[PDB]
């Protein structure tokens, strides 16, 4: 045929991929964190938008370190190889490197490991998206007029 | 020219290739978030989706997501300490292709 | 609708908006140069640029820069633990428009 | 006039900007650190790259700590009002958030800090491009076959 570039990632695969929408707005009293008013317009509002985008989407709610773990793990160990890409968005408390779940902390690395190109091979040279609504430290930006 | 780390025999890309990260806010930085109307940049990134995902590249899109969140929002507290913030997304990009929501 | 984060009457925008950082490599990870063609970052961005500066927005130019990183690059080293290695350039983006060299 | 849309940054300026390379090949030997043998071709091909693209391209070689801090200060204070932007090429060992001067390390916070938005007002608004050849930590990615 003719001359064939690729200059972007095939999503023509019968299917976009997964949308996994992790919502945490209630954590437990013991972390001494308060609850995350508004989230679950954030959640509402991203499961409608990738909905039109013809994505999977899962939305999972307060999960605890240990439930975020298994759930990526899990979604990690499925057979992606008819998705075109796979989407993660996590909404809830944080700092640099870190998203919260309900009782403790989880290292993004440690989630975003489960889907590194040797360890989920069907997603291998597909992108990957990670959206993140945390805080990534305690710096205020007092900003500059324009 | 020749050398010894290019043009290998066997095919590989890094394990860490392909991967994508929008962040809320940059490095280091507080995120904010509407009690009533949700965070400043999932509002954000929603509405640039449903506008641009059937015309631009994703990182165009993203790129549109941070002049919103920069632009049209300024925190506002009792506290001030934390009155009058502003925040600015962090695109983090390791793909290796262009990417269009359609085709 | 309305909100008391929008719509300030004051414009201002975030004092760290409008600033790229071009990372050679992830997050955590060594970087690789040789020590004769120079760094696979600087070649490959170099490259890239004398093609698509006058042609390319730049986040574009620099996705090519990753993919040509990624592909076209495996470390060589007589230690087995700097051995067959491999690299991805990082693009942080907190620009708020596109960018063109070119007008 | 018809439509002004301004989805991109306005380049057509009197001048592009500044381009500042800071190539470190040589330090102390108190340091213990080598020589990073190649990256003269590296400073060489960007000078000559940016110089195509119309880029006022400065180079400094084996600077120190206080030296590429004075230099970014210098810089930030000069005025930029008829550039069109500013970028930085840092060639040197590193760290993750640090760039090595030839006697000791700068964070690069540090170096960035000079042109935040309310401290460079001639750059205000106008993109600001740090081109950084360093390692970011000590993690070796074996990858994965295609």
């Amino acid at each position: 045929s003719g001359i064939s570039l690729d200059n972007s990632y095939k999503m023509d695969y019968p299917e976009m991929g997964l949308c996994i929408i992790i919502n945490n707005k209630n954590f437990h009293k013991s972390t001494g964190m308060t609850s995350r008013s508004g989230t679950d317009v954030d959640a509402a509002n991203l499961r409608e938008t990738f909905r039109n985008l013809k994505y999977e989407v899962r939305n999972k709610n307060d999960l605890t370190r240990e439930e975020i773990v298994e759930l990526m793990r899990d979604v990690s160990k499925e057979d992606h190889s008819k998705r075109s890409s796979f989407v993660c968005v996590l909404l809830s408390h944080g700092e640099e490197g870190i998203i919260f779940g309900t009782n403790g902390p989880v290292d993004l690395k440690k989630i975003t490991n489960f889907f590194r190109g040797d360890r989920c091979r069907s997603l291998t040279g597909k992108p990957k998206l990670f959206i993140i609504q945390a805080c990534r430290g305690t710096e205020l930006d007092c900003g500059i007029e324009t | 020219a020749s050398g010894v780390d290019d043009d290998m025999a066997c095919h590989k890309i890094p394990v860490e290739a392909d991967f994508l990260y929008a962040y809320s806010t940059a490095p280091g930085y507080y995120s904010w978030r509407n009690s009533k109307d949700g965070s400043w940049f999932i509002q954000s990134l929603c509405a640039m989706l449903k506008q641009y995902a059937d015309k631009l590249e994703f990182m165009h899109i993203l790129t549109r997501v941070n002049r919103k969140v920069a632009t049209e929002f300024e925190s506002f507290s009792f506290d001030a300490t934390f009155h009058a913030k502003k925040q600015i997304p962090c695109i983090v990009s390791m793909l290796t292709k262009e990417l269009y929501f359609y085709h």
